[PDB]
C-alpha cells in the first residue's frame, strides 16, 4: 500500500488545493473514517538500544538495532515478538522465556518511561472501533529529517510529527484518508479525494506535499 | 538516559 500512497498523494497534488478560488475543506470532512490505531509516544535510543514507541490503546512496541521488534499487550502480560525477517511468536511475562529475557528487561525500560515521563498524543479523541482480538499492528521502518519524523507501521500506516509546530499527520490508504491535528490539538479527518473537489488551506497542502516526499524516501531506503 | 523522545 506503499505504492498506492503515491497515487493518491499524487492526485491531490496535481489539482494544488490551496491555489483555488474558494478553499472549503469543512465540506471534505468525514468522522467516520478516524484511524484505529497511531503512535502517541516514541523514543530515540537507536544509538544503544533500539526506537520504542506507544500506540494509542496503551501497547508499547519496541524495535531493535538488528532489525527485531518485541511488542508488549495491553493486559501488561502477552509478549509478540518478530524477528528480522517477519516471522511472529507469542509468549508471556510471568512464564520467563530465558532466550528473549534480556529485550524484556529492556522492553521495560521503555514502557516505564512513557508512562511516567511523556505526554500523550490524539489523547482526547475517540478511536475507531475494531476487531478486539485481532492483532497489533508493528514498526516495519522509521527515519528522522530536519522538520519531522516518520513512522511507517505494518497495517499500511504512514505518520509524520513535526518538530517545530507539535502538528501530526496520519495517512490511511486502505480507505484513502487522513487525520490531521494541529498546533492547537483539534482533530479533523478528510477524504483525499473530496479534499480535491473542495482545497484546503496552505499548511495542509505543503505538509501533504512534504508527506509525499517522505513516502519517496520509504521507498529508497531499503 | 535517551537522547530523544517525543513530547514531554
Amino acid at each position: 500500500h506503499l505504492s498506492d500512497m503515491l497515487q493518491q498523494l499524487h492526485s491531490v497534488n496535481a489539482s494544488k488545493p490551496s491555489e483555488r478560488g474558494l478553499v472549503r475543506q469543512e465540506e471534505a470532512e468525514d468522522p467516520a473514517c478516524i484511524p484505529i490505531f497511531w503512535v502517541s509516544k516514541w523514543v530515540d535510543y537507536s544509538d544503544k538500544y533500539g526506537l520504542g514507541y506507544q500506540l494509542c490503546d496503551n501497547s508499547v512496541g519496541v524495535l531493535f538495532n538488528d532489525s527485531t521488534r518485541l511488542i508488549l499487550y495491553n493486559d501488561g502480560d502477552s509478549l509478540q515478538y518478530i524477528e528480522r525477517d517477519g516471522t511472529e511468536s507469542y509468549l508471556t511475562v510471568s512464564s520467563h522465556p530465558n532466550s528473549l529475557m534480556k529485550k524484556i528487561t529492556l522492553l521495560k525500560y521503555f514502557r516505564n518511561y512513557m508512562s511516567e515521563h511523556l505526554l500523550k498524543a490524539g489523547a482526547n479523541i475517540t478511536p475507531r472501533e475494531g476487531d478486539e482480538l485481532a492483532r497489533l499492528p508493528y514498526l516495519r521502518t522509521w527515519f528522522r529529517t530536519r522538520s519531522a519524523i516518520i513512522l511507517h507501521l505494518s497495517n499500511g500506516s504512514v505518520q509524520i510529527n513535526f518538530f517545530q509546530d507539535h502538528t501530526k499527520l496520519i495517512l490511511c490508504p486502505l480507505m484513502a484518508a487522513v487525520t490531521y491535528i494541529d498546533e492547537k490539538r483539534d482533530f479533523r479527518t478528510y477524504r483525499l479525494s473530496l479534499l480535491e473537489e473542495y482545497g484546503c488551506c496552505k499548511e495542509l497542502a505543503s505538509r501533504l506535499r512534504y508527506a509525499r516526499t517522505m513516502v519517496d524516501k520509504l521507498l529508497s531506503s531499503r | 538516559d535517551p537522547p530523544l523522545h517525543s513530547t514531554a
